[PDB]
RNA sequence: UGCGAAAGCAGUUGAAGACAAGUGGCUUGUCGUUCGUUAAAAUGGCCUCGUCAAACGGUGGAGAGAGUCGCUAGGUGAUCGUCAGAUCUGCCUAGUCUCUAUACAGCGUGUUUAAUUGACAUGGGUUGAUGCGUA
């Protein structure tokens, strides 16, 4: 003898635009927070090491938020002009911020009162400041001087290397994630230059011609880097100096990018992109940078980031808008005498020769319609169908199980006016859908076959039959006009 | 479980599909809304796509699709097909859009090489809408 | 396994091409020849041979058989007790049999058993014998109605009789005939009580000393089997629900065992303490064959210790005096209380007079592990034939197949039929096609559903997993006449090609990106004629497809999936109209292809583009198989030839119920009949396992194949410590 | 087993090069080349050369001269390189190697001492093999394969100077013993009609096949298992098939003995010394669909009649499934003799042709299934009645009831008798849809319209109807719409076909509004009779009466 | 029942004998009876082996639910009123707008492409339904 097969929920052929695993995962980022800033949020970085805090650069202050309360734990307000960039070191121990007066100031993180050193860079505004990702004691600052600088933070008087060569407004750095001698910089003339730092450094080894003025350049692999600027982003193989993908799925200019790897996700890698029209989108680097999910925000989105790869807790997607506000969407995560008497209940057979196992697994709880179909209470199963809190596929599957299994007539025999009105009042709603309407058709046909006299007596289901008639009239106009559209594009083959 | 006990039937997470998804191979006109529609379809903007196709004046729809670029009438038709597949009460108002896209762009999507493969979702939606027409004929009789 | 046909010792008892009524009717555990010394069994057959056979070690090459001095009688059974032996015999008005009991002796001349003739019973309707074999009850039909008589056979301890109107109620005489028809009876080891199970569903324990009855009503359809325990305080019953109940006769309390994959047509306790129940399960979802599962089970936890079954095919028609068992109503799975005699007369007349005598089935071979997959009704029996025992059984449709024992009205519902299943050529996927039938008397009762399912397993687990299903492939209400798995060159042997009766084709293939088996290619023509004489073949290269629709063998390519074309017109013949609708387009290798149609059997080369050979089929296979079953009647190889197969229903001095099979092989485009074999029984399916053999399935399901000091201390210690 | 048949030194270049093929010349000084221009210098010429190759550099070129050695040339720059003589007998077929791939000092006389591709690099002396008349070089593991007229096969590998295998191959005087296309075999042609493939790793024959006809200049192509062959006194270069990723279409091999057939690509016009015309332009051998085109090397058709399963005690046949008969007495001699009995002076009568056919085939004279027949036999008797004699009432009624009529049906509109024409509409089982559409749109306004629309719907696919009913005028379709609107199911879907196949825009308006009104009322009546087909207690006080 | 396609297309439904009931016959009905024809009901339903809670991975969704009288399109009502139109800030539907633990559904996590842990002495005894009201 077997166990009883479970009642299989009636699944129809799948409709278009189903819920992909990528968009289910990215759709459980919810409970949005909107924090109004004093000015447009230009940059946002995350702590790498305990990857659980993030710094938001508004105008003339940098606020570190926590990734468990989403309130400002700490804030950095002693800047003279607009602070532009603020990033954490790879050890997460200190925080660099480039400022509109060309004064890079690096504090230590989680202590806003101890400014550790103030590199006086160019007289022009310094727009991007980030530490090396391999090395710890070098900091790369590009400014509106069309020259980036590598500074050793011990010798903070002269820059240890001066990467010039770009004709207009260098706004982004990036480091290549396995070769630590390799700095890719990006400017408003297009032309991602990139430099070997053992060489002279006043000339790039090559240049990648993004045609639009680039807004950001990040590095995905040790080999391929992604530059956004203009309406698209392009990806570039770096061992072969050559473009290989470009996605232009926006309306306005892509402002920023960042990238995730190895995190707990159906997507093994994810590049998300923020694009001055409200949209932030996530692209999957493994199937050809195809877009998988997106968010629309209440204004032009200027910068975005996500929690880093090892977040281990409450996971965040943050987007700062040009409107001057900040949007966070997170996904969350008896007696010693009595115990000495009941000691052994946690042993589970380690030193024991034979280990027997016949405890059956406890299956899912049966719903009332399923146990009534099991107990052969077929009219009670119909009654349990037409309760209000039932799913539409559950009402459909108990109708289909009574149709295939036994008898519609058995399920409908002892009824009268007051006990048929649930069925017909659901058949009004079920006649609209394609997946239900065959079952609704034969159930209504059987109930008017064997209750044609109650039709005469009760007037308060006559009107239900009339409403059902106008419903089938609307549906038959729809099923006729669908055949007309089917013919009118059969003509166009 | 017993060795004579038969294996029960269980679908599990099997994808149930139909046999019809072929997914594999000066001014003087009006004030329309087609710039809105065009830069709804260049991206995938469901929000302002909804605000452009909740307009339901027939002449506005007509010359909007007339002023539309014919390289993206196929993706406007794909969006309309998926929306009437999902929401069934939209089939009334939205198929006014799909009959005008075929009438106006009657050359582009007859010169396209795979019509059914490119707008499969429309074919599957209309096939499942019009397949059951004898059944509700018998029902209303 | 003591094979009968292995040796002339008892294949000389039966190897006949016409006579299989020689049957094996009882096995006894002792040795009837010499007493007091047992590891060997004495089998009594239904004619009168008594063979003594050793089943410990090798079978002896000359058994101890005898032949008892018997009249025209035909050996109902034998009976054992302490020492003595009885036998019972059947006879020659109203068609009833007649029974006669003898006693045996052996000793004086050791060739013959002498008999004694205790008594007779001159009209018997139904009979049963107690568990110890100490007494037996039966029915009489002696006038206004029948009668019931119990008799101890190994002694004149008791013999009583009474008309069963004193058993029956007063309500039953004004009710239907099911309320007074009796389909079961049983007695206990004392003869104090007796269980009469009626066709209406009730059971009644009469107390034989005073004829007071007790009614037990649980079975909602007919009661088919009853047994008592040894002490007589528990009654096992089984019926048309697949639920074995056991009635605690003290408190009238049932214990159930509900889903037993077959109706219980016999149940009995078995052990000395009654620790086993043995059951016979009739498995009546297929009406074309009576296929019984033997299932004992230990009584402790009610788990199936040693379930036994043969191969279970479903033939296209009913076979040979097959009667679906009795019930309350006349259904499509049973027959009512009246129609058994008329049904067996009609079935004999159908086998005699009629013309469509095709009862052929489809069997598949899993190309990985060489076990064969009989698709039962809504299920498959996976069965390996190098030990002829079932691997397992699996439900592949969504019916009420397992959840419920259907009864009197509900037996007019059928679970979906699996009509095609084919494995992909690497054995990784199983394609199956099923027809889902609707219940009658509603609006959708005349439109079927057609479901094509795709199953997967790794090479360890015994049961498959549904990865995808497409309901209505090819469109609504249109069937699939033929599915064909694809060779190893299209999508690494992961494609299937399904054919309509419109001549439409759909190529489905599994791609890993969207991790599912999806619809790749399509060629639909929209005709207004339909025919299920559709066949399909593929080039081994994976380049061109031979679509053998009716009267027409189209040639499609694979790249554009339309009819084949070369612009140079190098006699590009891409259609072959033949004299009748074609039912096999089997291409042996990439040179040539054998077409078989209902008149002729052609062969066509393509490196020399014309007909090379032809044969005559119409005198043999005329209007006898349904159009689409020659594909399962003939088959091929991958190197070494092709196999035709015809059937001759034998004759008297009119056709009869007897058959013979003429199978023939050809090598290398119909050149030589290098195999001309004749089998003694109807043959139903033949197919090539993937290592140069051809297996075939007999109509009584025998799978056959066409191939190419210290020593005495040790002995006495193993004696005395065992 | 042929291919697409038409067209009656660096070995991997093409055009856009200067001269990557510099070769010797018959009855000339030594050698030459041409362009579609590289210099023709000397490789120490003026000897008895029979072929010429290079080191795959074209400025390290040579003249492979019959003097036991060879030197380098300067065909681009002017700077020569040095050399060193090994033998002095015959090095006319010298083949310089790549960077250490396959080279040895074998000139002509069994002295195959191994060396490298250099002027002073040496190796072992692998002259162990006997006097070989067919020494080739392949890339199994780069190897000299010797076939000797002392007859014996041997295979040495010039990778470590290692004799891989060798046996006794009894090869006679050959025509072309060329290595295979994948190199795994040796295609050696016998003189007139044969080409055998031998296993060139073990020196044994693997498949000895015959060929189609006369062919002399044969060599394996850059294919899977295919060769090209030019006729001896013919410019016909045919192809046969007994590289697999994206194969060759031209510039495969240059070995031919035609009218100076040097540098043989597909378009082989601009030769290296010849300046000839060109031919076929196909690719190499495909998988299996081109062998339905090249269905050659077998032309042995006879008259195939239906045989029978051989009567080995056929008297126990056990209830044959026919009506009354058991087996038709086959008379193929009488089938052939019925042609002589029919082609007679019954030039307008059915006394010596129709009675002859119905006596040779005793049927009901409108029915199949008492077959024993051949398509050539039916075609020849149909030719004999299409000659001096449709006025027969039995023969040309019982044989459009035959599924082998073979395309002599085109005049079925061109002759017009009512009963024979309707019978050829219904039952003639191969009909041209061109004539069917002409008969359909040449309307006589009758029920034969329904009978022709039936067959045009029930044996042709809808798109093959549409593409060949584009081939109509507009008066036909306007009168067709007018006749449908005037005065059924198959013609409704035929009307759907004509509306799908007329096109999109070029219509008129009044006919369209008339058709719109007609089909509006047609859908209304179809809806109402579909509705018709789908359409097929006690009170408290009474007062009644009873009997008095 | 036969031919069929899944539609449909042709064919029907006799005789003997026995028994039962009703009034030796006559009527009616049955048949663990034969020959010929291709031919609804006996109150009578499916076992235990461990539940509960919280996750996680795929699969579907008509989404489970709540607002804004915010827009678009409608269907319609009470009373008065010649209509015009008034008040009910008229009601209902669908779409849009906004938000939530994707709230909904289902399969699985014993090995699987993937994905699980934890509570509880899994007993016995006494009330517990006539002790209860927020309606």
């Amino acid at each position: 003898s077997t166990a009883r097969p479970r009642i299989i929920t009636s699944k129809a052929p799948l409709l278009p635009q189903q819920t992909t695993p990528e968009q289910r995962y990215w759709r459980q980022y919810t409970s949005a927070q909107l924090v109004k800033e004093h000015n447009s949020v230009t940059h946002i970085s995350f702590n790498p090491q305990h990857p659980h805090d993030f710094a938001v650069t508004s105008s003339t202050r940098v606020q570190i938020f926590s990734s468990r309360t989403r309130q400002v734990i700490k804030t950095f307000s002693r800047f003279k002009d607009v602070v532009y960039s603020a990033s954490f070191r790879s050890d997460g121990k200190l925080l660099c911020a480039g400022d509109a007066t060309g004064l890079v100031s690096v504090y230590d993180s989680y202590n806003p009162r101890t400014i550790l050193l103030s590199i006086n860079a160019s007289t022009h505004p310094t727009h991007v400041t980030k530490f090396h990702t391999q090395d710890n004691k070098i900091l790369a600052t590009a400014s509106d001087d069309r020259v980036t600088r590598l500074w050793d933070i011990s010798n903070a008087y002269e820059p240890q290397l001066e990467l010039t060569g770009a004709t207009d407004y260098v706004r982004t750095l990036s480091f290549i994630p396995a070769a630590p001698h390799l700095v890719a910089t990006g400017s408003y003339d297009g032309l991602i230059r990139l430099y070997d730092t053992r060489s002279s450094g006043s000339t790039p080894i090559y240049s990648l011609n993004h045609d639009q003025p680039v807004e950001n350049v990040i590095a995905v692999s040790p080999t391929q880097i992604v530059s956004c600027g203009g309406n698209n982003f392009k990806v570039w193989d770096l061992t072969s100096n050559k473009k290989l993908y470009e996605r232009g799925n926006f309306n306005k200019a892509v402002t920023c990018l960042d990238y995730v790897e190895n995190f707990d996700s159906p997507m093994q890698s994810a590049l998300i992109a923020s694009s001055l029209d409200g949209h932030v989108k996530v692209f999957d680097p493994l199937d050809n940078f195809q877009v998988k999910f997106g968010w629309k925000f209440s204004g032009p989105v200027l910068s975005c980031a996500v929690s880093p790869s090892t977040a281990q807790g409450n996971r965040h997607l943050v987007a700062g808008l040009s409107s001057g506000l900040l949007a966070i969407r997170t996904k969350k995560k008896k007696s010693n005498n009595f115990q000495r008497m009941m000691r052994g209940s946690e042993y589970q057979g380690d030193q024991e020769h034979i280990i027997h196992n016949d405890k059956v697994r406890s299956q899912r709880r049966m719903r009332a319609f399923e146990r009534n179909i099991n107990q052969f209470k077929w009219s009670e199963a119909l009654d349990n169908a037409f309760v209000p809190g039932m799913a539409k596929e559950l009402t459909l599957t108990v109708l289909q199980e009574l149709r295939k299994r036994g008898k519609v007539r058995v399920a409908l025999y002892g009824r009268d006016e007051s006990t048929l009105e649930p069925l017909l009042n659901w058949c009004l709603k079920g006649i609209e859908d394609v997946r239900s309407a065959s079952i609704v058709a034969d159930w209504v046909a059987v109930v008017l076959e064997l209750y044609g006299n109650t039709l005469e007596s009760s007037p308060v289901l006559q009107e239900l039959m009339i409403d059902l008639k106008t419903k089938v009239r609307h549906e038959i106009h729809k099923s006729k006009e669908a055949q007309r559209i089917e013919g009118m594009l059969q003509l166009l083959t | 479980k017993d060795l004579a006990s038969a294996t029960n039937y269980v679908e599990g997470n099997a994808r149930v599909t139909s046999g019809d998804n072929f997914k594999h191979v000066t001014a003087t006109t009006t004030g329309t809304v087609t710039v809105i529609l065009s830069q709804a379809l260049q991206s995938n903007d469901h929000s302002l796509l909804e605000t452009v196709l909740n307009n339901r004046d027939e002449r506005v729809i007509r010359d909007t699709i007339f002023r539309l670029k014919p390289a993206l009438a196929v993706i406007l038709l794909e969006r309309l097909a998926e929306r009437i597949a999902r929401q069934t009460h939209r089939q009334g108002p939205l198929n006014v859009w799909v009959k005008w896209c075929l009438i106006i762009h009657g050359g582009y999507l007859v010169s396209i090489p795979n019509l059914m493969s490119t707008l499969s979702s429309l074919h599957s939606t209309l096939k499942r809408r019009s397949d059951l027409l004898p059944r509700l004929l018998a029902l209303d009789a | 396994t003591l094979k009968f046909a292995n040796n002339s010792l008892l294949s000389g008892i039966f190897l006949q091409e016409e006579e299989n009524n020689e049957s094996i009717v009882k096995i006894l555990l002792g040795d009837i020849t010499v007493p007091q010394q047992a590891h060997l069994i004495t089998v009594f057959t239904n004619n009168g041979h008594v063979i003594v056979l050793n089943y410990k070690g090798k079978l002896v090459e000359s058994p101890k058989h005898f032949k008892i001095s018997l009249a025209d009688e035909k050996l109902a059974n034998v009976f054992h007790s302490e020492g003595n032996y009885r036998i019972l015999t059947t006879f020659k008005h109203n068609s009833l049999q007649s029974y006669r009991l003898y006693a045996l002796t052996f000793d004086d001349a050791k060739k013959q058993f002498e008999v004694a003739h205790q008594a007779e019973w001159h009209n018997v309707i139904l009979s049963n014998i107690s568990s110890n074999g100490k007494l037996l009850a039966h029915m009489c039909k002696d006038v206004e109605h029948k009668s019931i008589s119990v008799v101890s056979l190994f002694d004149d301890s008791v013999n009583l009789s009474f008309p069963l109107g004193s058993i029956l109620s007063s309500q039953t005489q004004s009710l239907s005939y099911n309320t007074r028809y009796v389909s079961s009876m049983a007695i206990d080891n004392m003869g104090q009580q007796l269980a009469v199970g009626f066709a209406s569903g009730v059971i009644s324990i009469v107390s034989l000393a005073d004829l007071q009855i007790r009614l037990l009503k649980w079975h909602i359809d007919s009661v088919l089997s009853l047994s008592f325990s040894h002490d007589g305080s528990y009654l096992l019953s089984g019926g048309w629900e697949k639920v074995m109940s056991l009635w605690q006769l003290e408190t009238n309390s049932q214990q159930f065992l509900p889903r037993l994959n077959g109706i219980i047509i016999d149940c009995q306790v078995l052990g000395p303490q009654g620790n086993y129940y043995s059951l016979i399960l009739q498995m009546t979802e297929n009406n074309s064959n009576s296929d019984y599962q033997f299932l004992l089970l230990n009584a402790s936890d009610l788990t199936s210790k040693l379930s036994i079954n043969g191969p279970l095919p479903v033939f296209n028609s009913t076979i040979k005096h097959i009667q679906q068992p009795i019930s309350a109503m006349n259904t499509k799975n049973s027959n009512s209380i009246t129609s058994l005699n008329h049904s067996k007369k009609k079935q004999s007349r159908k086998l005699i007079k009629s013309r469509r005598q095709d009862f052929t089935t489809n069997v598949e071979i899993n190309p990985i592990n060489k076990n064969l997959y009989f698709p039962h009704i809504s299920a498959v029996q996976i069965f390996d034939f190098y030990k002829n025992e079932q691997v397992n059984y699996q439900y592949l449709t969504s019916g009420v197949n397992n959840s419920m024992g259907k009864v009197r009205f509900e037996l007019n519902l059928q679970d979906p039929i699996i009509t095609d299943l084919k494995f992909t050529k690497d054995g990784q996927w199983m394609i199956t096609y099923e027809i889902e039938y609707p219940p009658n008397d509603l609006l959708s009762s005349k439109d079927l559903t057609h479901i094509l399912k795709f199953w997967t397993k790794n090479d360890n687990e015994t049961n498959w997993n549904l990865k995808t299903k497409v309901i209505n492939p090819h469109g609504i209400s249109v069937p699939i006449t033929k599915i064909l798995p694809s060779p190893r060159s299209v999508n690494n042997s992961q494609g299937c090609l399904t054919a309509d009766n419109n001549g439409g084709l759909k190529f489905w293939s599994f791609d890993s990106h969207e991790s599912n088996w999806c619809l790749k290619k399509i060629s639909l023509p929209n005709f207004n004629h339909f025919s299920n004489s559709v066949s399909l073949a593929w080039s081994q290269d994976g380049s061109l497809i031979f679509h053998g629709f009716d009267d027409k063998l189209q040639i499609l390519d694979f790249d554009t999936f339309k009819k084949f074309e070369s612009l140079e017109n190098t006699k590009t013949v891409s259609e072959f109209t033949l004299d009748s609708e074609i039912q096999t387009v089997k291409l042996i290798n990439d040179t040539n292809l054998i077409v078989a149609t209902r008149t002729t059997l052609n062969a066509i080369n393509l490196l020399r583009g014309q007909v090379i050979n032809s044969f005559d089929l119409y005198p043999f296979v005329n209007g006898v198989y349904k159009n689409g079953h020659m594909d399962r009647l003939i088959t091929c190889d991958e190197r070494t030839g092709n196999i035709a197969l015809v059937i001759n229903q034998q004759l008297t001095d009119v056709p009869t119920i007897n058959y013979k099979s003429r199978i023939i092989i050809f090598d290398s485009d119909l050149s030589t009949k290098l195999g001309n074999f004749t089998h003694h029984e109807y043959i139903s399916w033949i197919g090539w396992n993937y290592d140069t053999d051809f297996i075939f399935l007999d109509i009584e399901s025998t799978l056959g194949v066409v191939g190419t000091n210290s020593d005495i201390f040790a002995e006495q210690l193993h004696k005395l410590s065992s | 087993d042929y291919v697409q048949v038409a067209d009656g030194l660096m070995v991997n270049k093409g055009n856009y090069t200067l001269n990557v093929i510099t070769k010797a010349l018959e009855d000339t000084t030594d050698t030459s080349n041409d362009h579609l221009d590289n210099k023709a210098y000397t490789g120490s010429d003026e000897f008895l050369s029979q072929y010429k190759i290079k080191a795959k550099a074209k400025v390290m070129s040579i003249k492979i001269d019959t003097k036991n050695s060879l030197v380098i040339a300067i065909l681009q720059n002017g700077l020569i390189e040095i050399f060193d003589f090994k033998l002095t007998l015959l090095h006319s077929f010298d083949i310089s190697y790549d960077n250490l791939k396959y080279a040895k000092w074998f000139t002509e006389n069994g002295t195959e001492y191994v060396f490298v591709l250099c002027p002073l690099q040496d190796d072992k002396v692998c002259y162990k093999l006997l006097e070989l008349t067919d020494c080739g070089s392949g890339e199994s593991s780069p190897i000299k394969e010797l076939s000797s007229t002392i007859i014996e096969g041997f295979s040495f590998e010039n990778s470590k100077l290692c004799y891989q295998f060798g046996k006794l191959y009894k090869l006679n005087q050959g025509k072309i013993y060329i290595y295979s296309l994948p190199h795994c075999q040796l295609q050696q042609v016998i003189e007139f009609p044969m080409v055998d493939k031998l296993s060139p790793g073990d020196d044994l024959i693997s498949f000895q096949p015959v060929s189609v006809n006369r062919v002399l200049l044969t060599v394996n192509n850059v294919i899977y298992l295919l060769d090209l062959l030019h006729c001896s006194t013919l410019s016909q270069r045919e192809l046969t098939h007994v590289v697999i990723n994206s194969e060759k279409s031209h510039n495969s091999k240059t070995i031919a003995i035609g009218i100076s057939t040097k540098n043989g690509p597909n378009p082989t016009s601009s030769l290296e010394i010849i300046n000839i015309d060109v031919g076929t332009n196909t690719l190499k051998d495909s998988l299996g669909k081109s062998f339905q085109v090249g269905n050659n090397d077998s032309s042995v058709i006879l008259k195939p009649l239906f045989d029978d399963k051989d009567i080995n005690d056929k008297r126990v046949k056990c209830n044959d499934v026919s009506g009354d008969s058991s087996v038709p007495v086959l008379h193929c001699n009488e089938v052939i003799e019925k042609l002589s009995a029919l082609q007679d002076n019954d030039i307008t009568s059915f006394d010596d042709i129709f009675f002859k056919e119905l006596k040779i085939k005793e049927e009901h004279y409108t029915e199949k299934d008492r077959y024993i027949s051949d398509p050539g036999f039916l075609n020849k008797v149909l030719d004999l009645i299409f000659g001096k004699f449709p006025k027969t009432l039995t023969f040309l009624l019982t044989h459009p009831l035959f599924p082998l009529s073979r395309t002599r049906n085109l005049l079925s509109l061109l002759r017009d008798q009512p009963r024979l024409f309707k019978q050829a509409i219904v039952t003639c089982p191969n009909l041209p849809l061109n004539e069917l559409l002409e008969e359909l749109f040449s309307i006589r306004n009758r029920e034969l319209l329904l009978d022709i629309s039936f067959r045009i719907l029930q044996d042709f696919t809808r798109d093959s109807i549409k593409q060949e009913m584009k081939k109509l005028s507009k008066l036909d379709v306007q009168n067709f719409i007018e006749f449908i609107t005037s005065g059924s199911t198959q013609l409704f879907q035929l009307l759907s076909l004509v509306l799908d196949s007329i096109g999109l825009f070029s219509l008129e308006g009044a006919l369209l509004e008339n058709l719109t009104l007609y089909i509006d009322k047609q859908v209304e009546i179809a809806e109402r009779n579909t509705e018709l087909w789908n359409l097929i207690a006690l009170p408290t006080y009474t007062m009644e009466y009873l009997d008095i």
